[PDB]
């Protein structure tokens, strides 16, 4: 007999104590080594419910990643409209590492192993687990990078589908590699390469998975104009902040060719951690490169009294908690009394 | 395990013409997330270690000429030599590195040139070898084409048989000809007896069988 | 320059054991995957084994598991292959090769073999080691202004012998015929070189035979008869 619970969880990672990289430095003074033998108990004849959208584990990771960037990627100037804090700006070795989340004494984690678990609802396959899988705190918009993959079909995640402005998390079952690079002109000029045939295939597969829910024609369109972090593919690569134009990825005219998305490394950004803006030093020297798995897509549907046949979807993230949701969705905490 | 099958097993291409070599993998070596094919082509010249020509199916290594071009996807791959050069005579191997490693069977690329008659030499046994119980008469056929040649031995007009061995060089990388050596081994007794030694060469480039000879004892 | 030099090799009795070594130089050896690949005489290339920078990742071809061991010494920049229970099917030329990493499954995996050594010959047979007897092949041999002389390397085992001409000066018209196995069970080849038929006296010609399986370095001088 056990019901729900909410507790201050602890973290675990294979973080090296000698590494200069800040994800290791943070997990060295905040986490412990991973558990060698992860005992998992496939408790069958069990049926309990989960909710990724009301999961406090997502709130805890949001804190830990914010505090990580706070002591690591220290912005030179920070704005909240009022507070104008001005700090030193040294460069940093940056590369996310897996982060396991586990429970204290008395509490424990339940994992829903139904391979089509859509985020909310009951599961039969539920096992008694001890820690979560190694999640890399990759912060990004539009495209989920370097995460886990849906084992069977594409999982369309949301809180209320048939309600309009609620962010969608498309969980792909096959990765599509994206290869972003700043060469060695302009130091801020950069670009990502991505195979068009494979991106067309998966976006076609996502369009079919969207037709199973809504009996209409699915169309992709670039966002009409929010902030730059929402309209473009915004991600952090080795400290430097990339803004990559994805018009060529979400215009329904994705072609055969290897697509080169124009990118830029901007110094003044809007902060994902909270309200306000930050400023960082100009980018480092040499060649800056990040090769990433695209494991998920963040979408927002075009609403309105859609007696129209076409249903338009546009890329947009914004809420970084949803990034930790697409990895922590299969984890609910309980308490044995 | 992945098995690679090349085709053809061997071929002969004239100078300046196209040479096409195919490679088939047992299963797909195409990794879809990056649209890359984990196939390489290697060139092995006669008497040399293999040399990497092309990686990832279609990418040339530095220094390799433009005439080499790899292509294909999935399980069907092709190496094409646009305008064949003498230095291209070799055995070509394809290789997959998608799961572990495995090589194709190999494709021997011969070069077809104009018929060239052999120049025939003949070497007497050495005095160092004579006082040991064995004589070796070496008959040399230098730079000829095609490879088919017939060497016939004569010791005092007697046609020798079953006591000689031949050895053919690989095709030269510059003139595309072959060289052949026929060694006639006789004991000390039978060599000191007879006086005239000759090897008779019949080849396509010669309108008459050629006899080159030496007499036992000349300065 | 990049230089991979294989060592060991020679005659091994059937069921015997042997250890090959590869002396590497000219590249960060302690940061590269390395591999062994063999080629049976007249047949094709067959990958044998490979190993990562730190020695904890090794892989073997099936016909080899259980009796070969690949290893390395990063302090010595050397690759090793311990062979046990050798059989006739193991008779081959064993190549040392440097592996170049390649992206596969978003990780770093061993890929193409970008640089190769010259190879060492391993012969598994029921015979014994025999050094060769070298004999001159004097001129006279001379055709269209071109003289041909050589050295006859006879009755040796096992392969190979390496013949050069004037240390390494002569390379034009040099033809080292393949070894042939005579009825007695020993090998024999002949090496010839074509030169202008007027250096007979104004340019000394000597051959340098070497039979590493039996420390022999006969150097014979060739001159007209
Ligand atoms: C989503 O997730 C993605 C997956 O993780 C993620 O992508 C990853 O991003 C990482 C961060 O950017 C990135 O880390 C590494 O990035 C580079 C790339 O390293 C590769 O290339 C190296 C060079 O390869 C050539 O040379 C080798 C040695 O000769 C040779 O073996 C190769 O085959 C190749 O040779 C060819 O090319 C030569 C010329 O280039 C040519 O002469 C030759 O003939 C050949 O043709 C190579 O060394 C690397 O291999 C090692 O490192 C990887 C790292 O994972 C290991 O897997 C691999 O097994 C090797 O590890 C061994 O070797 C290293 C050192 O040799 C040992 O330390 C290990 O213990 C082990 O023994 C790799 O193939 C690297 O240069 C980076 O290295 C930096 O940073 C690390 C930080 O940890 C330090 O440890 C390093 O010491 C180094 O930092 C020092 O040096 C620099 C330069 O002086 C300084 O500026 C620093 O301040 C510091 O002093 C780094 O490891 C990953 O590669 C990348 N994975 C990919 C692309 O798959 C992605 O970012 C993520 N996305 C998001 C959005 O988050
Ligand atoms: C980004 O996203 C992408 C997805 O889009 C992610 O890609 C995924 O990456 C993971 C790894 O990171 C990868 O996992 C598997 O990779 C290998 C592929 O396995 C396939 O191929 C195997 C070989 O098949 C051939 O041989 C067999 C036997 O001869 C034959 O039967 C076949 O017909 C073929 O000819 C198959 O064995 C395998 O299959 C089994 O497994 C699948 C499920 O994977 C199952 O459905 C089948 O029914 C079978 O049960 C499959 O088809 C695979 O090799 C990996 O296994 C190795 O690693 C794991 C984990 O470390 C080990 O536990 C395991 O023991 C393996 O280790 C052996 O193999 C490696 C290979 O190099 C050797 O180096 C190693 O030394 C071991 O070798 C010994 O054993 C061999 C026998 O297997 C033997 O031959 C050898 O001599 C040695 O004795 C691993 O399972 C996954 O597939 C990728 N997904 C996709 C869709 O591509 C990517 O990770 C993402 N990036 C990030 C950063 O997250
Ligand atoms: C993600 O996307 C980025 C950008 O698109 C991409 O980066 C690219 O990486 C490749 C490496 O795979 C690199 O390719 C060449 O890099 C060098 C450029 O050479 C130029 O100059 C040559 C003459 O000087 C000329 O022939 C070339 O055509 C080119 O114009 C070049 O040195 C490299 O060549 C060496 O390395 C490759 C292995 O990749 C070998 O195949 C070559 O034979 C050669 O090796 C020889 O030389 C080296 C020393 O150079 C020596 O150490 C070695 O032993 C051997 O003797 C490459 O041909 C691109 O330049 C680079 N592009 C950019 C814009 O940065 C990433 O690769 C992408 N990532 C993924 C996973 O796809
Ligand atoms: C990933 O999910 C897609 C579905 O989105 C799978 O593709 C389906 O495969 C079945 C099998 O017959 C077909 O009937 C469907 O029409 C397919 N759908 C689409 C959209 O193509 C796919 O098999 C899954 N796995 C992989 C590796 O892609
Ligand atoms: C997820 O499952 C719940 C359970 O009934 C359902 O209400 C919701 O519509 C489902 N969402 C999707 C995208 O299938
Ligand atoms: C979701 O949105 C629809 C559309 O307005 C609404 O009827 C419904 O009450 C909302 N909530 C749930 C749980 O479906
Ligand atoms: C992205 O590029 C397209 C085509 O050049 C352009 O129409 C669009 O305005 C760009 N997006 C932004 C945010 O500038
Ligand atoms: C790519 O998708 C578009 C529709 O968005 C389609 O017209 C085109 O044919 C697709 N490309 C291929 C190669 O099928
Ligand atoms: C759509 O994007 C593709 C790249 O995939 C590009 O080639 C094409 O020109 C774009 N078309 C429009 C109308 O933007
Ligand atoms: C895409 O490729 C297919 C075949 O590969 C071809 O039929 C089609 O015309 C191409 N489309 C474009 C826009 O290049
Ligand atoms: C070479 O070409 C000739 C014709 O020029 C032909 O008779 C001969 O068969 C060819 N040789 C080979 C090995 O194909």
């Amino acid at each position: 007999v056990w019901r729900d619970a909410d507790t201050t969880l602890f973290c675990a990672s294979d973080a090296k104590a000698h590494e200069t990289e800040v994800h290791n430095v943070w997990a060295t003074h905040a986490c412990v080594p991973t558990d060698p033998n992860p005992q998992e108990i496939h408790l069958v004849n069990v049926t309990e419910n989960f909710n990724m959208w009301k999961n406090k584990m997502v709130e805890q990771m949001q804190e830990d990643v914010i505090s990580l960037w706070d002591e690591s990627l220290k912005p030179c100037v920070k704005l909240t409209g009022g507070s104008v804090i001005k700090q030193a700006c040294p460069k940093v070795s940056f590369d996310p590492i897996p982060i396991h989340y586990c429970t204290p004494a008395g509490y424990v984690i339940l994992k829903c192993n139904d391979k089509n678990f859509n985020g909310t609802g009951p599961c039969k396959n539920v096992s008694s687990v001890q820690c979560t899988h190694g999640i890399k705190p990759v912060v990004s918009t539009q495209l989920l990078l370097n995460g886990s993959l849906a084992e069977e079909e594409i999982i369309i995640r949301s809180e209320n589908l048939t309600d309009n402005a609620k962010n969608i998390i498309v969980h792909l079952n096959k990765s599509v590699e994206i290869n972003c690079t700043r060469p060695s002109g302009d130091i801020r000029k950069a670009y990502c390469e991505i195979d068009g045939t494979e991106w067309n295939k998966t976006l076609t597969q996502v369009a079919e998975k969207l037709k199973e829910h809504f009996n209409k024609t699915i169309v992709y369109q670039p966002p009409s104009g929010g902030d730059l972090e929402i309209t473009m593919h915004h991600f952090n690569c080795r400290g430097e902040f990339f803004y990559c134009n994805t018009t060529q990825l979400f215009n329904n005219s994705v072609g055969n060719s290897t697509i080169k998305l124009p990118c830029r490394i901007k110094q003044i950004i809007n902060m994902w951690q909270g309200v306000g803006q930050a400023m960082y030093a100009p980018p480092i020297s040499g060649a800056i490169n990040c090769l990433s798995n695209i494991t998920g897509i963040l979408l927002t549907r075009d609403g309105g009294g859609n007696n129209r046949s076409n249903e338009t979807f546009r890329p947009g993230g914004g809420n970084i908690k949803d990034n930790w949701r697409s990895e922590l969705y299969k984890y609910k905490v309980v308490e044995i009394e | 395990d992945i098995v690679m099958t090349q085709s053809p097993d061997s071929l002969a291409v004239s100078l300046g013409e196209r040479a096409t070599i195919h490679c088939k993998s047992s299963q797909s070596v195409l990794y879809r997330p990056n649209n890359r094919n984990y196939v390489a082509w290697y060139q092995q010249k006669p008497g040399q270690p293999p040399r990497l020509l092309i990686h990832w199916a279609s990418f040339r290594e530095s220094g390799v000429p433009d005439r080499f071009t790899g292509s294909g996807s999935g399980t069907d791959f092709t190496l094409t030599i646009s305008s064949l050069q003498a230095e291209d005579v070799a055995v070509y191997y394809c290789q997959q590195y998608f799961f572990l490693y495995s090589f194709g069977g190999g494709t021997k690329l011969e070069i077809n040139r104009t018929v060239a008659a052999p120049s025939v030499f003949i070497f007497p046994p050495s005095d160092e070898q004579l006082k040991s119980g064995t004589a070796s008469v070496v008959c040399l056929l230098n730079n000829f084409y095609p490879r088919e040649a017939k060497v016939q031995w004569k010791v005092d007009n007697a046609l020798q048989s079953g006591n000689s061995q031949e050895s053919v060089t690989e095709q030269d990388s510059k003139d595309s000809t072959y060289s052949l050596s026929s060694t006639l081994t006789l004991s000390k007794a039978d060599y000191e007896k007879h006086k005239v030694y000759a090897c008779e060469v019949t080849h396509q480039g010669l309108s008459s069988p050629v006899t080159k000879s030496f007499n036992r004892g000349e300065c | 320059e990049v230089q991979l030099v294989e060592s060991g090799g020679g005659l091994v009795q059937p069921g015997g054991s042997l250890r090959l070594s590869c002396a590497a130089s000219g590249f960060p050896f302690n940061r590269d995957w390395m591999t062994w690949v063999r080629q049976a005489p007249g047949k094709g290339l067959e990958w044998v084994a490979n190993i990562n920078m730190d020695g904890d990742k090794k892989d073997y071809v099936d016909s080899v598991k259980g009796r070969f061991t690949i290893s390395r010494d990063n302090a010595k920049t050397s690759l090793y292959l311990q062979m046990n229970s050798l059989r006739a099917g193991d008779t081959a030329v064993y190549y040392c090769a440097r592996i170049r990493q390649v992206s596969k499954y978003l990780q770093w995996y061993p890929g193409v073999f970008e640089m190769w050594g010259q190879g060492t010959m391993v012969t598994v047979s029921s015979a014994s080691t025999k050094g060769p007897s070298v004999f001159p092949l004097a001129p006279s041999s001379t055709s269209g202004g071109t003289a041909a002389l050589g050295c006859l390397v006879k009755d040796y085992f096992p392969e190979p012998v390496t013949v050069s001409w004037n240390s390494g000066a002569l390379t034009s018209g040099v033809h080292t015929f393949p070894a042939v196995l005579q009825s007695s069970g020993l090998y024999s080849l002949s090496s010839v070189v074509t030169v202008p038929s007027s250096s007979l006296g104004t340019q000394t010609y000597i051959c340098n035979v070497n039979h590493k399986p039996s420390n022999t370095k006969v150097d014979k001088k060739v001159e007209p008869k």
